[PDB]
């Protein structure tokens, strides 16, 4: 791949958008995460609503949590929490670590 | 002098081992088991004698 | 000089050659410090960092730019630690105007040397056996298993040049603080060079398998000056 | 030769059914390896007279 | 019974006699060892009633039952025939019945060597029998013959056995598998029949050149008489380098597959680690007399061999960078072939590294014939070649065996023998480079302090042997009753990080080769019909 | 915005192979500069100390 | 998982101890007589002798290792 | 933009300790041999 | 043909072997012959009768196993064209084996004769050694092997041509001209004034001559049997494996005995 970033994000939201089923999207999320880029904002957004076409709820919390693992810093993760706590309350997921205190 | 299509479906339609599939099969394989069976045990009862040092008499 | 217990160095040099073997070891060894710390610094990095690691960057197989990197770079290491070695093959090679041949033939465990440059008043070649002391005869204070009866006495600031060969088997004639080695087969005549540079006594000891023996065939070199050489060979 | 299959069949030697424990063999078959280069110190040293 | 283990014509079979033969073998020569480096524990004699000569002949059948009966017979025969026609999807090897004489030679090989010790003295003359002591003046009797017999029934199974596997996977991959999408432990096979093939004649031609000597009073290496022992060294070592590469080519297959699928990610640039390979193979046969530095060679002579025997630390050097590229951003499950896969590619890279400080003919002058040699080699071999060879028992035993093995018991296994080897053989360069002659069984007491630590990690080493040994018991017996319990590890793979516990059964192994796809213990007719790959 | 976070892998490696080549390189720069250094001058001083006593 | 870290450490522990142990129970059956030259006396004579050979200058010529 | 906290210090924080790690890990895999020389009648303690 | 016919066959084109007795008897043969000529080489066996027993138990176990192969070949129909390329590739790879013995025994030969001892007087052949002439009896074996190369390459072509008499004729020719070569080598070795005891001269010069002296033995061996396998019409005009293999065979023989003949006989006099 010589892929710019705005490529991965347009081939992955297309590439979410025909997920059919709960193999299908958790495959697609693996070889997503499964790159040197923590995804823009609108590709787990993408994701999130795939997860809700399939009906699976624990998938859209391990995308907080794999997002949560894949960025460098805890402000990023909160800047990700921030813009996407819309689609979040909407989807109606909530995450981990609110789910599971410790 | 062309038995080969005879032989063939002697080969084929067999139980025996493949070894033993010719009519003539017990006139080798019955002295070679012999032959063999002293072959490989006639050393083997030399090996004391080579290892407690005795020489065979040859004078 | 001799080994010491739980010595973990060379002995100490006495010659020019075995003084460079020290240098250039030492010189390979540095460069092979910094590969040896580079790979068990990623070594333990890695499985340090990534164990704990859930996500698996699958996706990184080429490297294109940096294969070349790691390629070139150990030939560039291989070249540094190749130009001292070179030059010290080419150096270690000449014999060049010695003062003094000494020959040395294994026979099967002993060694037997052998002066032949009529520089006596007697003008014959002096040759002479030289035998393990056998454990049950050492005197008290006697290095075992490295001690002989007679020993091999070589004046110091001297150019010599041994002369190795064996009767039955292959011998080598090794003495590691003078540096060095050649192998003693039954057909050729090899030769080594040294200078001395200080005196004392140098052990050694035949390094290839002859037998049942082989432990017990010992090398002694007596480094002297001069004068106490001369005096020592007017009798033998 | 149509052969069986299963979790058993594809060593040499038995190990469920047997009237003797399994151990026996196990471990024999690896004491004569172990005791091989002991049977040659003893006759090479039975020949030199040391013992 | 005896027709699926006498008359044998499968290579599955043959290869588990091949490997139940060099257990037994390896338990002798460890023993061996043990003996070596229990008499080596203190000056003076100790165990063995002075008597060197048996010292000499434990030295010669330590060597060769490690060498040509436990890794030879274990990487080669057991792994090559098992695994090869499972990875190129053949459903056996070509030319079968060779296939089985190549197994049944070495039990022969090893009652002659066996009887060459109980026979006048023994064959005491290292391993690398050398004239004049190898011939009739210096070692009377028919102890040397058997020797020389014992290497040529072991040369005759890994030449056939090579011819065997060069032609089985030349001719009979499955119908996707070009040459460039083999698996890298084919490749490590092919390039080692290649090495087998192109460097054991010299040897048999060689060995029977001695023999000839022995018996035949012809002259190849009588001086009187017009010989040379260094045309030996020359025959012997033109085979004796590429029989060290060939013990350590298939170790860097099972390493790449191992690191790989406990790294889960593919391994980094895989067609230059088959250049790689075959540049090793290549490259090996062209560093034979880097043995021979102390023999009276020219300078220009040396010159080249120091040159060639340098430029081999290139490709082992690519190979190393790319396994810690391909654990580099992976994610590690530690089970215990990957700790044997990472503590190879720490103690190799030690053992080459002093292999590289003897490839200078400057500097081996000051270290031939010395323990550092015995360090350099005993690393490349006890670290790298057993190392991979537990790697490829405990990756590959629950599959083909169909019984898993106590997991914690293992990585004790791992850890005993990881400290014992280190113990063993660390300090064999002190030693080495203070002066310590090989094929000695008393030295001077100024040695006795490395010997004597050296000699106490040899019973650790002995002791993690014993304790393989009932693992194998402990398979053997309650091998299905591990699956049950939590005493091991039933798949080598964990789920990915978003793949739920209930869509990782349906894939429950992701593999690339077929190995771990087939049923456990693998049918006597895998592939009825032909596999098939894009 | 939420701006591009690419490439950690890239400069992680980079300062892994610096640190693994100044780890290797105050390695071996104490084992010469400290260990070689100091054999050398322990044998020169003797050698200078002999040449001075043979006057 | 849940305390087997543990259980292979003290197995490997263990197996050292056993090491030892053995090793020691088998030096036990070892030959009686040690050397002449491994005692403090005979070392301290030896280093007699290098000492007047001006042995091992810059590194060390001492042989004494035992009591 | 560069959200957040500074790489040098997030990867500081992270490989600052793993180097005395590997020191300790390194010098008992290659210094043993000291502990024994240390204890040894050689040393003439 | 149909699915249920199709899957009364083997899906591909390999032998499965039945398993066979000759691997573990080969193998006990070589055993003994290996304990036998170590025991006869040292006295402790009174005379060669184990060990000539040893090699006929040798022999007559290879040609059993030759005879099941050329049962499986020919009345069973097992030999593929997979097969066919497979035992061509390993036939080619023993040869290639072969050749690199005889490149070992070139290497002991250049070793001695590319500077020779002081023992022998810097010299080669070594004085007193009166060495074979290349001209007379060696020229005659290379002229016999050059046509018995030129013979077996029609009887082959002839025998893909339909031809009966003209390959069995050729073949015949090529066998007997083979048996001509060996014994105009025993005459050679029995006319010759070195023997094998005579320095290392005598030991280079009849080791690889008596190692190519041996392999023509199994070459005239193997003419045999392919000529009485195409008597008996064993052989065919396109499935004829064996007989392929044993031209292969006599032409590296050929350029091998070449090599011996223009170093052992012109360069090395
Ligand atoms: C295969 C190579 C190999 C291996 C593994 C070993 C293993 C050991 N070797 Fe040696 N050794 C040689 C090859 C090897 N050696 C060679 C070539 C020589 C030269 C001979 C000569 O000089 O002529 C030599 C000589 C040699 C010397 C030098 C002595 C001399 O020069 O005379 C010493 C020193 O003590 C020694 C000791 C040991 C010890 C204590 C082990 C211990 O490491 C043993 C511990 C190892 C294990 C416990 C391995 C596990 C055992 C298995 C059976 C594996 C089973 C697993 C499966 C089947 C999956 N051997
Ligand atoms: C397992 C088999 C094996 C392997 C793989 C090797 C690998 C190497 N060996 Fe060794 N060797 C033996 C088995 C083996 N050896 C045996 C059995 C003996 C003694 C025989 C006897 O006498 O009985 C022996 C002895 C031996 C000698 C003879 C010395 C003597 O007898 O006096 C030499 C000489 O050059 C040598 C050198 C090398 C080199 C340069 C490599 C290289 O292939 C190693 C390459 C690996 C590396 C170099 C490390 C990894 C690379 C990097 C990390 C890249 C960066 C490094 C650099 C750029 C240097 N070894
Ligand atoms: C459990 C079994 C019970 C203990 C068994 C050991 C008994 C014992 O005291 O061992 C003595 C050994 C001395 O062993 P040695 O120095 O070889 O002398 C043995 C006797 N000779 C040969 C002279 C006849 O002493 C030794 O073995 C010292 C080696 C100990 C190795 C581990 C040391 C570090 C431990 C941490
Ligand atoms: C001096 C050399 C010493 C080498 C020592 C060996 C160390 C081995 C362990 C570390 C290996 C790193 C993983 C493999 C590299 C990799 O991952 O390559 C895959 C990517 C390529 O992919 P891209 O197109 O996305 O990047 C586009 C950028 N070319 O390159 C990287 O990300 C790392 C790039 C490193 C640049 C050179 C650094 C040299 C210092
Ligand atoms: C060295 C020993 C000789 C090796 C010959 C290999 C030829 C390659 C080949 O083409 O082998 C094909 C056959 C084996 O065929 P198979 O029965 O395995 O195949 C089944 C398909 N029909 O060779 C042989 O009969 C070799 C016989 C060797 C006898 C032992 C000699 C020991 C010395
Ligand atoms: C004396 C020798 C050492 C004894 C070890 C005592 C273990 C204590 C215990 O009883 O340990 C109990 C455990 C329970 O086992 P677990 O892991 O299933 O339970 C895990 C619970 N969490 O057993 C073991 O793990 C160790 C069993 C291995 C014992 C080794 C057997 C001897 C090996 C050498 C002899 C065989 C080879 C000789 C032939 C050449
Ligand atoms: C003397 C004693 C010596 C140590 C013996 C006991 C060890 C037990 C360890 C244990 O049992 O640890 C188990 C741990 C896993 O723990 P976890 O994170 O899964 O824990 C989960 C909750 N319990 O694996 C580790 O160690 C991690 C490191 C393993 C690395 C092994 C590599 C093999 C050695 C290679 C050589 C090193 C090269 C690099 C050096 C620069
Ligand atoms: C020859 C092989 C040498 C033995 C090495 C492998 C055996 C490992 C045994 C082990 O590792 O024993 C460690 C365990 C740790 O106890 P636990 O927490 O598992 O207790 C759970 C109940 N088992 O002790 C035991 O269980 C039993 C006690 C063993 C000690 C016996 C010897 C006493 C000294
Ligand atoms: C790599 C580093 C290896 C660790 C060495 C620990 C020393 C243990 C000890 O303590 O060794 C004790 C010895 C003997 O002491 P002494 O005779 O000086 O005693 C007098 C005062 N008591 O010290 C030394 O002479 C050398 C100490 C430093 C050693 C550095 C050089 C090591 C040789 C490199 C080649 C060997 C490695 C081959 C490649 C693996
Ligand atoms: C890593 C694990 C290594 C285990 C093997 C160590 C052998 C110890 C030894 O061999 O001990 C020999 C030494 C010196 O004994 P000596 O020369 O005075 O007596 C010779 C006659 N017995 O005694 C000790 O140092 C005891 C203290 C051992 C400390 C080990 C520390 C390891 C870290
Ligand atoms: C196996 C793979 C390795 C092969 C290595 C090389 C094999 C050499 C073949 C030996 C043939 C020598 C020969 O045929 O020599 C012929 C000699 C006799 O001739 P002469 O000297 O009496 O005749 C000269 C009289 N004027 O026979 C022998 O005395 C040795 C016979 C046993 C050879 C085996
Ligand atoms: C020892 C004496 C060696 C004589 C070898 C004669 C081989 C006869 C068997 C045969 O010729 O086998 C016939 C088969 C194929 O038969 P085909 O397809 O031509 O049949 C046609 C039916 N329509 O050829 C083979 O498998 C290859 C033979 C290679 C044998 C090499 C043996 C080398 C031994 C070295 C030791
Ligand atoms: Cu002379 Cu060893
Ligand atoms: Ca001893
Ligand atoms: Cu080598
Ligand atoms: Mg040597």
């Amino acid at each position: 791949d010589e892929e710019t970033f705005e490529e991965f994000t347009a081939r992955y939201e297309k590439e979410f958008d025909e997920a059919y089923d709960l193999f299908e999207v958790q495959r697609v999320l693996n070889n997503c995460f499964s790159y040197d880029l923590v995804p823009a904002p609108a590709v787990i957004e993408k994701a999130l609503r795939a997860a809700r076409r399939v009906n699976d709820l624990p998938t859209a919390i391990r995308v907080f949590e794999a997002l949560k693992y894949k960025v460098e810093n805890e402000d990023q993760y909160k800047a990700y929490l921030d813009e996407l706590k819309d689609v979040r309350q909407e989807l109606g997921v909530p995450l981990k670590e609110e789910l599971f205190p410790s | 002098a062309n038995k080969v299509i005879q032989l063939q479906k002697i080969f084929q339609s067999s139980t025996k081992p493949l070894w033993w599939r010719h009519p003539r099969s017990a006139l080798y394989l019955y002295p070679f088991y012999a032959i063999f069976a002293v072959a490989v045990v006639t050393p083997l009862l030399y090996i004391p004698n080579a290892i407690r040092g005795i020489k065979a008499k040859k004078a | 000089d001799v080994p010491t217990p739980y010595a973990c160095y060379f002995q100490d040099s006495a010659t020019p050659n075995q003084e460079g073997i020290l240098e250039l070891h030492d010189n390979i060894m540095f460069y092979l410090l910094v590969i040896l710390g580079l790979v068990s610094w990623m070594l333990y990095t890695i499985v340090m960092t990534y164990s704990k690691n859930p996500i698996a960057y699958k996706y990184i197989k080429h490297g294109q730019t940096i294969e070349v990197i790691w390629t070139i770079f150990p030939a560039v290491i291989l070249l540094i630690i190749a130009f001292p070695s070179f030059i010290l093959l080419y150096l270690c090679d000449e014999v060049i105007s010695p003062a003094m041949t000494i020959k040395a033939i294994g026979y099967q465990w002993y060694w037997k040397y052998e002066y032949s440059d009529f520089i006596n008043d007697s003008g014959e070649t002096v040759e002479f056996e030289s035998y393990v002391i056998p454990d049950e005869l050492l005197e008290e204070g006697q290095l075992r298993l490295l001690d002989t009866d007679t020993s091999m006495v070589v004046p110091v600031d001297t150019h010599i040049r041994f002369v190795v060969t064996a009767a039955d088997v292959i011998h080598d004639f090794a003495i590691p603080s003078l540096g060095i080695k050649v192998d003693a087969t039954p057909g050729r005549l090899n030769q080594v060079s040294a200078l001395i540079q200080r005196e004392g006594v140098f052990y050694g000891a035949c390094s290839e398998l002859c037998g049942t023996g082989h432990a017990n065939m010992p090398i002694k070199i007596e480094a002297v000056s001069l004068p106490k050489f001369l005096e020592w060979l007017n009798e033998q | 030769v149509h052969f069986k299959d299963g979790v058993y069949e594809n060593i040499p030697f038995k190990v469920k059914g047997r009237k003797t424990p399994y151990a026996l063999s196990h471990f024999g078959f690896f004491a004569i390896g172990f005791a091989v280069p002991f049977v040659a110190c003893y006759v090479q040293l039975k020949k030199s007279g040391a013992f | 019974m005896v027709q699926r283990w006498l008359y044998s014509t499968n290579a599955k079979d043959i290869a588990v006699l091949y490997f139940m033969l060099a257990i037994f073998s390896g338990m002798a020569g460890t023993a061996m060892s043990l003996i070596i480096r229990l008499e080596l524990a203190a000056p003076g004699s100790q165990y063995l009633h002075g008597n060197s000569q048996l010292f000499n002949v434990l030295v010669v059948g330590h060597a060769v039952l490690m060498i040509f009966f436990l890794v030879m017979p274990a990487l080669i025969g057991g792994f090559g025939n098992y695994l090869l026609p499972l990875m190129i999807g053949a459903t056996d090897t070509a030319f079968p019945r060779i296939n089985n004489i190549a197994f049944w030679v070495l039990p022969m090989g090893l009652v002659c060597l066996v009887t060459s010790t109980l026979v006048e003295s023994g064959a005491g003359t290292g391993w690398t029998v050398y004239p004049p002591l190898s011939s009739i003046q210096a070692h009377s009797g028919p102890s040397v013959d058997l020797a020389i017999f014992a290497l040529h029934l072991t040369s005759i199974s890994s030449l056939l056995g090579a011819i065997n596997f060069i032609v089985t996977t030349l001719n009979m991959r499955t119908n996707g598998m070009t040459m460039h999408k083999l698996p890298l432990f084919v490749w490590s096979i092919f390039i080692t029949a290649f090495l087998l093939l192109l460097s054991l004649p010299v040897l048999s031609a060689g060995i029977t050149m001695l023999l000839l000597d022995r018996n035949f009073n012809t002259s190849f290496f009588e001086v009187s008489g017009g010989g040379d022992p260094i045309l030996y060294e020359h025959l012997f070592w033109f085979f004796g380098h590429p029989e060290v590469y060939i013990l350590i080519i298939p170790g860097f297959g099972i390493i790449s597959h191992v690191v790989s699928t406990y790294s889960k990610k593919p391994v980094f640039g895989e067609i230059s680690m088959v250049y790689a390979m075959a540049s090793i193979g290549l490259l090996g046969f062209l560093v034979w007399s880097h043995h021979m530095y102390i023999v009276g060679l020219d300078a220009d002579t040396r010159a080249y061999f120091t040159s060639a025997t340098m430029i081999i630390a290139i490709p082992t050097g690519i190979k190393i960078f790319s396994w810690l590229a391909t654990i580099h951003g992976g994610s590690i499950r530690l089970a215990t072939p990957m700790l044997y896969a990472i503590a190879f590619l720490f103690l190799f890279t030690m053992g080459g590294l002093t292999g590289v400080a003897l490839a200078n003919a400057s500097l081996d002058v000051a270290f031939h014939d010395t323990y550092y040699v015995v360090g350099h080699f005993h690393y490349v071999l006890s670290m790298g070649a057993i190392f991979s060879l537990f790697a490829g028992y405990y990756y590959w035993s629950p599959q083909i065996l169909g019984l898993n093995y106590n997991e914690k018991l293992a990585q004790i296994q791992f850890w005993l023998i990881f400290i014992g080897a280190n113990v063993i053989f660390f300090p064999m360069h002190f030693l080495g480079i203070n002066g310590m002659p090989r094929r000695i069984p008393d030295y001077p007491d100024a040695f006795a302090g490395w010997n004597y630590v050296a000699s106490i990690g040899s019973f650790i080493a002995t002791l993690s042997l014993f304790l393989f040994i009932y693992i194998l018991y402990d398979q053997l017996v309650n091998g299905l009753n591990n699956k049950v319990n939590n005493k091991s590890v039933i798949y080598n793979k964990a789920p990915d990080f978003v793949e739920s516990n209930t869509i990782f059964n349906l894939n429950t192994v992701k593999s690339s080769s077929i190995e771990f796809l087939l049923t456990s213990p693998p049918a006597v007719h895998s592939f009825n019909t032909p596999a098939v790959q894009s | 915005t939420i701006a591009p976070i690419t490439g950690t892998i890239k400069r992680r490696v980079i300062m892994d192979i610096v640190l693994g080549f100044s780890l290797g390189g105050v390695m071996a720069s104490y084992w010469w500069w400290g260990f070689h250094m100091d054999k050398i001058n322990k044998r020169e001083k003797f050698y200078a100390e002999l040449a001075e006593r043979k006057k | 998982g849940k305390g087997d870290v543990a259980f292979i450490t003290k197995g490997v522990f263990l197996g050292l101890g056993i090491s030892f142990g053995l090793f020691g129970l088998v030096r036990l059956l070892a030959n009686p007589e040690t050397p002449k030259t491994m005692n403090r006396e005979w070392q301290l004579k030896s280093d007699e002798y290098l000492k007047s050979k001006n042995a091992n200058p810059w590194g060390g010529y001492s042989q004494v290792q035992s009591k | 933009g560069r959200i957040g906290e500074s790489w040098v210090i997030t990867e500081g924080r992270r490989l600052i300790p793993e180097i005395f790690q590997w020191s300790a890990v390194l010098s008992v895999c290659l210094g043993w041999p000291g502990a024994v020389y240390f204890f040894s009648k050689a040393r003439k303690a | 043909m149909t699915h249920l016919e199709r899957s009364r066959h083997q899906q591909h084109p390999f032998h499965m072997v039945m398993p066979s007795p000759w691997p573990i008897v080969v193998s006990f043969a070589l055993l003994s012959l290996a304990l036998s000529t170590a025991l006869t080489m040292h006295g402790y066996i009174g005379n060669m009768n184990m060990v000539y027993l040893a090699l006929f138990v040798l022999l007559t176990s290879s040609i059993l196993w030759f005879r099941d192969i050329v049962a499986e070949a020919t009345y069973l129909g097992d030999h593929t064209m997979a097969v066919r390329k497979g035992i061509n590739l390993g036939f080619l790879m023993f040869v290639l084996s072969e050749v690199l013995i005889f490149a070992g025994l070139f290497w002991a030969y250049f070793h001695s004769a590319m500077s020779p001892d002081v023992t022998l007087g810097a010299c080669w052949p070594p004085v007193g050694i009166e060495a074979v002439q290349p001209t007379e009896l060696p020229l005659l074996n290379t002229i016999i092997l050059l046509s018995s190369g030129a013979t077996v390459t029609y009887s082959h072509h002839a025998l893909i041509a339909g031809n009966r008499n003209k390959a069995l004729s050729g073949l015949l020719i090529t066998f007997w001209l083979i048996v001509i070569f060996v014994t105009c080598q025993y005459i050679e070795y029995t006319n010759a004034a070195f023997t094998i005891s005579d320095g290392v001269y005598g030991s280079v010069f009849y080791a690889g001559t008596g190692l190519h002296f041996l392999h023509m033995v199994m070459l005239a061996a193997m003419l045999g049997v392919n000529y009485w396998r195409m008597r008996n019409y064993h052989l065919t005009a396109g499935h004829h494996v064996g007989y392929e293999t044993t031209i292969i065979y006599t032409h590296v023989l050929d350029v091998i005995w070449l090599f011996l003949y223009v170093v052992f006989y012109w360069w090395g006099v």
